[PDB]
């Protein structure tokens, strides 16, 4: 069975840079996603459909039109954006009561770790109240879309988790 | 009828901006298409480097705009050599946001013959209404 992955977060989080770097494509000319960027490929024998959806205020309200039949959700965070960290928390918890996302596996990318003022995973773990999450399986992973650091470790786990259920 | 008019602003507002071809192993573009792929009276064409016939990794990307919202968007792609079929792809996007620009990529895994005889036809549907039809002729090198 093909797997459907759904990638969300606040605008400027790193979603599109992560999706591109992960496919071995350049990331030097990325611009705000004004819709959705879908990528169909094969990884470790899995047939995937990865949906990266724009995170600007205007686009966000359409997020739920893509909830259906989602196997894993990737929530992407700008580790160095302490300013919207609570709006990030709100959006996520709100995603955790969605009925069309129930039993989906949650993966959290603490992105932009290559940045000077980046909060650890613990800080981000704490900031988003992940410990209180029992509705889904989850896992946080810090990384860097630009350097390509620790992207596979997250996707590989996500892929194995969904497959086990 | 209001349905006709609606089914008319949906057509008017949709535009296929570009298509491209990459070597999936490297992530390098082999060919990106300018080029009023939507315009009529023109047989759209791709002058691709022959190496493309050597990779096992080819990825094709599309980029499209829609002024209008649509609830059951889907596409059908077929690559033909004459009457023979090389590849047939399908994809259900479902919902399409109003005033939005979207991308779709799939990873596809001798010459004097192929050049000028390879066609890629992408058909775009909202539910079952045809919204757009593209055709691109392949010229190897
Ligand atoms: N230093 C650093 N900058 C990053 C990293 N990832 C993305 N960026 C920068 O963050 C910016 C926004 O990156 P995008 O990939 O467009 O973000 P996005 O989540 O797709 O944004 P939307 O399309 O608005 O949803 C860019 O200026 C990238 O250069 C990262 O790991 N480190
Ligand atoms: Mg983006």
């Amino acid at each position: 069975r093909e797997l459907r992955l759904l990638m969300l977060g606040l605008d400027n989080a790193g979603k599109t840079t992560i999706l591109k770097k992960f496919n071995g494509e350049d990331v030097d000319t990325i611009s705000p996603t004004l819709g959705f960027n879908i990528k169909t490929l094969e990884h470790r024998g899995f047939k995937l459909n990865i949906w990266d959806v724009g995170g600007q205020k205007s686009l966000r309200s359409y997020w739920r039109n893509y909830f259906e039949s989602t196997d894993g959700l990737i929530w992407v965070v700008d580790s160095a954006d302490r300013q919207r960290m609570q709006d990030c928390q709100r959006e996520l918890q709100s995603l955790l009561v969605e009925e069309r996302l129930a039993g989906a596996t949650l993966l959290i990318f603490a992105n932009k770790q290559d940045l000077p003022g980046a909060l650890s995973c613990n800080a981000i773990q704490e900031a988003l109240e992940l410990d209180s999450i029992r509705s889904h399986h989850w896992r946080i992973q810090g990384c860097s879309a630009v350097t390509g650091e620790d992207l596979l470790p997250g996707i590989d786990w996500l892929l194995d988790d969904i497959s086990s259920r | 009828s209001a349905k006709d008019e609606r089914a008319r602003e949906i057509l008017r507002g949709f535009k296929l901006n570009w298509m491209n071809l990459r070597d999936a192993e490297t992530g390098k573009i082999l060919w990106q298409g300018t080029e009023d792929l939507s315009v009529p009276g023109v047989e759209h064409e791709a002058r691709v480097p022959k190496k493309i016939l050597k990779c096992k990794a080819v990825s094709r990307e599309l980029n499209f705009s829609s002024t209008e919202q649509m609830e059951k968007f889907r596409l059908e792609q077929k690559v033909y050599f004459k009457g023979q079929c090389l590849e047939e792809w399908f994809f259900e996007f479902g919902f399409v946001i109003p005033n939005s620009t979207n991308t779709w990529q799939s990873l596809i895994e001798p010459a004097s013959v192929l050049t000028g005889n390879v066609i890629i036809e992408t058909k775009f549907f909202d539910d079952d209404l045809l919204v757009s039809t593209s055709r691109v002729r392949l010229f190897y090198v």
